[PDB]
């Protein structure tokens, strides 16, 4: 099996900048058959480059593939707001075909501190048997933000799941949502519910909190 | 131009076998290799296999070499993917792809790369039961730019469409990707930021539509 390794993982470039994406092969891709695909969120991938360098009709001429053997490179001479999505490389010169793991090209902005909010569980949810505290991180850059759940000043772990929105098409900021899930009995045994947020834009960690029922 | 229309999304139980279709429109079909590529939620693309319809030469990926079966009916110009022995880690979006060409019909020097993709088919494999979502209010804190929202908790399966004020509210709206809970049910949150001076005048309701369970809830969120 030929294993393709793309580099780098994530890409932080500005609108108008030159994007150079690398694809490294496990072994010499026979007959120079490497293909570059673009995939936006929600839609099926679109062929950008085939035969390592050849470009299909209808594709903007700002994309161009180069390299051979084991080293391949996709080049966007000028990044424009549209092309910020995920890029995959796929070898098809063998019987078995394999893709890469993708390379996310994001918009780079001037780092934004997150707008932190916290929501106690609903009265209806408590009367259903389960409790869920929601910590919201609104509009921030970069993605790297850590949320720690503190109940009665104790780092809770195991529960709580988190989700990050795709990069916004207007301000290019991510938004995180963490949801601490407990049962009602376990929820009522305590008073201080707090969420601690660490991020680049925050000099010191911001801890937003409430007390159960006040 | 060529286009590939696959079957609709479907929900299967662990152990059972699924069969997804893919019909070709325009161009030829017999002489261009047709592959299937699935994508797990948030993960990358993964090759499953391919078949050239004319020769019935099947090529499967080693990981699927036991449970996969790909065919192509020339009489209907339709390719079929059949996955046996489903399990929770098979939940993904299954795409039907076909290699492009340089010139239309049975000639047309084939390029090999998947230049023609389907609309995708969401196949969810879980031992849960189709349940409508419970919509709870995330009320704005009593203590501008205040944040309110709705927690769409415990449903199956994906997806769920959430709007605000029946669509008359788009600015500052964030609808997070659904997380898969340990219960086997999904859950997401839809938040929105509005001026704090506008909490007691404007009516903020979230509209949660869940296609598979045939459920629609219009929940009003107001300060406590
Ligand atoms: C059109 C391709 O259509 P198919 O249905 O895929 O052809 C298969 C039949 O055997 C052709 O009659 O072929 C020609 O124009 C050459």
């Amino acid at each position: 099996e030929i294993v393709l390794t793309q580099s780098p993982g994530t890409q932080s470039l500005s609108p108008g900048e030159r994007a150079t994406l690398s694809c490294r092969a496990s072994q010499s891709v026979g007959n120079n058959k490497l293909a570059w695909y673009q995939q936006r969120p929600g839609q099926a991938p679109r062929l950008l480059i085939y035969g390592a360098s050849s470009r299909p009709s209808g594709v903007a001429d700002r994309f161009s593939g180069s390299g051979s053997g084991t080293d391949f490179t996709l080049t966007i001479s000028r990044l424009e707001p549209e092309d910020f999505a995920v890029y995959y490389c796929q070898q098809y010169g063998q019987s078995l075909s394999t893709f890469g793991q993708g390379t996310k090209v994001e918009v780079k902005r001037t780092v934004a501190a997150p707008s932190v909010f916290i929501f106690p569980p609903s009265d209806e949810q408590l009367k259903s048997g389960t409790a869920s505290v929601v910590c919201l991180l609104n509009n921030f850059y970069p993605r790297e933000a850590k949320v720690q759940w503190k109940v009665d000043n104790a780092l809770q772990s195991g529960n709580s799941q988190e989700s990050v929105t795709e990069q916004d098409s207007k301000d290019s900021t991510y938004s995180l949502s963490s949801t601490l899930t407990l049962s009602k009995a376990d929820y009522e045994k305590h008073k201080v519910y707090a969420c601690e947020v660490t991020h680049q834009g925050l000099s010191s960690p911001v801890t937003k909190s409430f007390n159960r029922g006040e | 131009q060529v286009q590939l229309v696959q079957s609709g999304a479907e929900v299967k139980r662990p152990g059972s076998s699924v069969t997804v279709s893919c019909k070709a429109s325009g161009g030829s079909f017999s002489t261009y290799a047709l592959s299937w590529v699935r994508q797990a939620p948030g993960r990358g693309l993964e090759w499953m296999g391919g078949v050239i319809p004319l020769l019935t030469i099947t090529n499967y990926a080693p990981r699927f070499q036991g449970r996969i079966t790909i065919t192509a009916d020339r009489s209907t110009s339709t390719a079929y993917l059949e996955l046996n022995s489903l399990r929770p880690e098979d939940t993904a979006v299954y795409y039907c792809a076909r290699e492009g060409t340089t010139g239309w019909g049975w000639l047309g020097k084939p390029i090999g790369a998947f230049a023609h993709w389907g609309q995708g088919t969401l196949v969810t494999v879980s031992s849960a039961s189709t349940k409508g979502p419970s919509v709870f209010p995330l009320a704005p804190s009593s203590k501008g730019t205040a944040a309110l929202g709705c927690l769409v908790k415990d449903y199956f399966p994906e997806p769920v469409t959430v709007s605000w004020n029946s669509g008359a509210l788009t600015s500052g709206v964030h609808t997070f990707p659904a997380v898969l809970q340990s219960s086997g049910l999904y859950s997401l949150s839809s938040v929105v930021t509005v001026p704090s001076s506008s909490l007691g005048t404007q009516t903020y309701i979230c509209n949660v539509n869940h296609k598979p369970s045939n459920t629609k809830v219009d929940k009003k969120v107001e300060p406590k």
